[PDB]
């Protein structure tokens, strides 16, 4: 969509724009946008190469590498709790508004084939909703819950003729 | 005084041919060339700079001291502008001082600890010095180190995903150090991004270099080769037949901790592996690959769990976390869930009964999308055969290959 | 003693007889071809030592 | 030479479907007496398409396609191995120092 | 097919010419 | 490779499994193709280094 273009723009402004060190705005923007695309391998090195002067001056970046560890050591309640802890200017607010949706869709896709019967209490922590609100919204998708025990059962949801001629012309030379 | 004759000569000898004598008179040096030439550099660059600027800058940069003294910012700007807009195919007549200039820039940046500015410079120098994109140059070993000392692994990815088929001679020079360093640093970069399948290949292409003496860039390409092979596969892969015998004579005995680690990672038992990591903790941390070893310990569990799929159709979580020695059904649940999420295993958890059911039924080859996979794999072989024929006909017509 | 071509099912008290014969000669030939190419390729490559 | 044997049979089916279409259009606009039988058989012929688009068909068809694709893949691997051997033999003549 | 055999015949002609001029 | 069976340790039932010839053939053929391409690339690089005569001297 539009986030990939922003990502490559910050990559270019990190490489060739500065005299070795870029501005904290683009630094934090890139750090937070790496997490959205699930690229923790690059994000760890981005945090490791940050000079130890932006970290001690612009402390907000230290906040962003507080969501990341939660993705690193996979912990969905940790992700949801840490996202709702800090706040910055209008540079990461739409980043951590699509990160929320991405994480909540990742959890839904995770408990759709890994689990065939899961407690509703654990499902609420996975998706990131209150248990009562989670169970009622589950039933629309067709997943059959089971009350009085809280055991939701997730349920699974033009040139060929040219190519063959190209293969024949190659085999026979 | 005299330089005015030299400056004018390059002005008139160039733009009319006579390119053979140009490199001859450039090689005549000038005995420090009256190092105050910083003023004449800009005027000499008629049209798209020139070639004599390379000769001036090569001498300027390697005064074996005070690069150009504190003129660094100006020197760096001159180098950057020159490399960005040198243009012309003339820059390929002297791929002996161009590589030297890039190497000197890399060494200065590494010494000054700013290996991020040069990643953008040695990206046009590579692009504007090789014939095609499948040719290995001595500069490829500089970018792969600049983007490794300054953790920025993604810029080097376009230059590591090409299967090289030719190596630039560079009109002399190009010692084996550059070839070994490129295929070692590329392996390190690929390992850092957790692409082990190609990191193993890159390390292997450095071990099998022809050799007659032990070099301390092939030792730390066998030590890491063992670990990457133990992570990606369950065992140490067999090195190719044409491997130099030096690896099997001195390199192997020098790496004895890693062979012991593989020996323990041959009988599946994490208890001994955890002890061996600590007993040899000095060797594994002196070689700096401590952290690539703990990945082997963490991968032993993931290998054992996958080995459970070949015998069982439904296992209990408490019972499962007693053969792989995970010590707890709660931790075995997350160990299985992580492996399912990564596409390493095919299983489903049942928290009600608390049991893991193994499916073992990924795919039946009746998909119109698998046809795409077969088509791509066939096209890659077709292109490979075309390349082989192309660089076979160039030998069939060689005048030397008619007398023998 | 190779007299009944079937298998018993103890938990269901059944007897499942073998009646279907898929193509077993084409896939065996393809396996032999693949296994022989896997060795021919190595023999060809090792000549460039 | 194989595609021409299938180019002379499609050219016969096309030159009949075209004639039937021309007759149907002539009957519509009005050029020949309205014959009910012909215009009913033409309706049945039109209703006969597609020919057997069931779900089991597009698994056997793809089975066959994938089997032939794998056979073609192995054929190209064999030809590339032959070219490999030819190049290696031609190379270990010039660049031989033993 | 025509292009491949033209290329093969041209390579053969070049090799024959090289063989002929080699007799010097 | 003595018994082609799978244990079901819930009702304690030993099931007999049957290998799919077609899927096994496809898997092993694709793996062979991947290895062949890897070896081809390695050999081409070996030819380049042998042609350029790249080696490390004892000095």
């Amino acid at each position: 969509f539009s986030f990939k273009k922003l990502l490559d723009q910050c990559e270019n402004q990190e490489l060739e724009a500065p005299g070795g060190i870029a501005t904290p705005p683009v630094y934090g923007q890139l750090l937070a946008l790496y997490l959205l695309h699930n690229d923790m391998n690059n994000a760890r090195y981005l945090w490791k190469r940050i000079p130890p002067a932006i970290k001690s001056a612009n402390s907000e970046l230290g906040g962003i590498w507080s969501v990341g560890q939660r993705i690193w050591q996979r912990d969905f309640p940790g992700i949801y709790t840490t996202i709702n802890a800090h706040q910055w200017s209008e540079t990461v607010q739409p980043i951590m508004e699509a990160l929320r949706d991405a994480t909540r869709r990742r959890a839904f896709a995770l408990v759709s084939q890994a689990y065939t019967s899961i407690i509703a209490d654990d499902f609420a922590a996975f998706v990131g909703l209150p248990v009562e609100e989670a169970v009622k919204g589950i039933l629309e998708q067709g997943w059959q819950a089971d009350s009085t025990t809280r055991m939701v059962l997730p349920r699974k949801p033009e040139q060929q003729l040219a190519r063959l001629t190209d293969y024949v012309a190659f085999l026979e030379n | 005084s005299a330089l005015e004759q030299f400056v004018n000569s390059v002005r008139q000898l160039s733009a009319q041919g006579q390119m053979t004598q140009l490199c001859e008179l450039i090689n005549k040096s000038g005995e420090l060339l009256a190092k105050n030439l910083s003023h004449l550099d800009t005027v000499l660059g008629a049209l798209d700079v020139q070639e004599h600027s390379l000769g001036v800058l090569a001498v300027l940069f390697v005064k074996f001291s005070m690069p150009s003294v504190p003129d660094f910012e100006t020197l760096f700007s001159q180098v950057q502008l020159f490399i960005s807009t040198c243009n012309g195919e003339h820059i390929r007549y002297a791929t002996d001082t161009f590589a030297g200039l890039c190497h000197q820039l890399t060494n200065a940046l590494v010494e000054r600890k700013q290996p991020l500015r040069g990643i953008g410079i040695l990206k046009q120098a590579i692009d504007k010095m090789q014939m095609n994109t499948n040719q290995l140059t001595s500069i490829h070993a500089d970018l792969c180190q600049l983007c490794l000392l300054a953790k920025c692994f993604k810029p080097a990815l376009p230059y590591l995903d090409v299967d090289m088929m030719d190596i630039c001679k560079e009109n002399g020079a190009y010692d084996a150090k550059h070839f070994l360093c490129y295929y070692y640093y590329g392996g390190m970069i690929y390992t850092g991004l957790k692409n082990f399948e190609r990191a193993l290949y890159f390390y292997e292409q450095a071990i099998t270099t022809p050799a007659m003496a032990v070099s301390h860039i092939m030792l730390e390409s066998y030590k890491k080769y063992i670990l990457v092979s133990l992570i990606l596969l369950g065992k140490v892969q067999q090195l190719p037949k044409y491997t130099s015998q030096i690896v099997g004579r001195f390199i192997k005995p020098l790496s004895n901790a890693y062979h012991e680690l593989a020996q323990v990672y041959s009988t599946n038992n994490p208890s001994e592996l955890r002890n061996l990591v600590n007993k040899h903790s000095e060797t594994f941390t002196r070689d700096n690959n401590m952290g690539l070893v703990k990945q082997c310990l963490s991968s032993l569990y993931k290998k054992n769990i996958q080995r459970l799929t070949k015998t069982f159709l439904t296992l209990s979580l408490q019972d499962m976390a007693s053969r792989v020695q995970l010590s707890g059904p709660q931790e075995a649940e997350k160990y299985v869930l992580h492996m399912i999420e990564d596409g390493e295993i095919f299983a489903s958890i049942n928290q009600k009964d608390g049991m893991v059911s193994f499916h073992d039924n990924p795919e039946k080859y009746n998909n119109p999308a698998m046809l795409h996979n077969i088509d791509q794999e066939m096209l890659k072989c077709i292109e490979l055969d075309e390349r082989l024929k192309a660089m076979d006909q160039e030998i069939t017509v060689n005048p030397q290959f008619v007398q023998k | 003693d190779n007299t009944i071509h079937g298998r018993i099912d103890q938990v269901n008290q059944l007897l499942e007889l073998d009646h279907q014969k898929r193509g077993g000669a084409r896939y065996t030939a393809l396996d032999k071809w693949t296994n022989q190419l896997n060795s021919l390729n190595q023999a060809v490559v090792s000549k460039l030592a | 030479e194989h595609l021409i044997a299938q180019h002379s049979a499609i050219k016969m089916l096309h030159s009949r479907v075209k004639l039937i279409l021309e007759y149907v259009k002539a009957s519509e606009a009005g050029e020949v007496p309205f014959n009910h039988e012909i215009l009913r058989e033409a309706y049945a012929l039109c209703h006969c398409l597609p020919v057997l688009s069931t779900d089991k068909f597009k698994t056997d068809f793809y089975d066959q396609c994938n089997d032939v694709g794998l056979m073609a893949y192995l054929g190209t691997i064999t030809k590339t191995c032959n070219t490999m051997n030819q190049f290696v033999n031609k190379f270990n003549v010039l660049y031989d120092r033993q | 097919k025509e292009n491949h055999n033209r290329t093969q015949q041209q390579v053969e002609a070049e090799v024959t010419n090289i063989k002929k001029t080699l007799k010097a | 490779g003595l018994i082609s069976a799978r244990v079901d340790s819930h009702s304690k039932i030993l099931y007999a499994r049957d290998v799919d010839q077609r899927s096994t053939t496809f898997e092993k053929s694709l793996l062979m193709g991947k290895e062949f391409q890897r070896r081809a690339k390695a050999m081409m690089l070996r030819a380049a280094v042998l042609r350029n005569q790249i080696h490390v001297k004892s000095p």
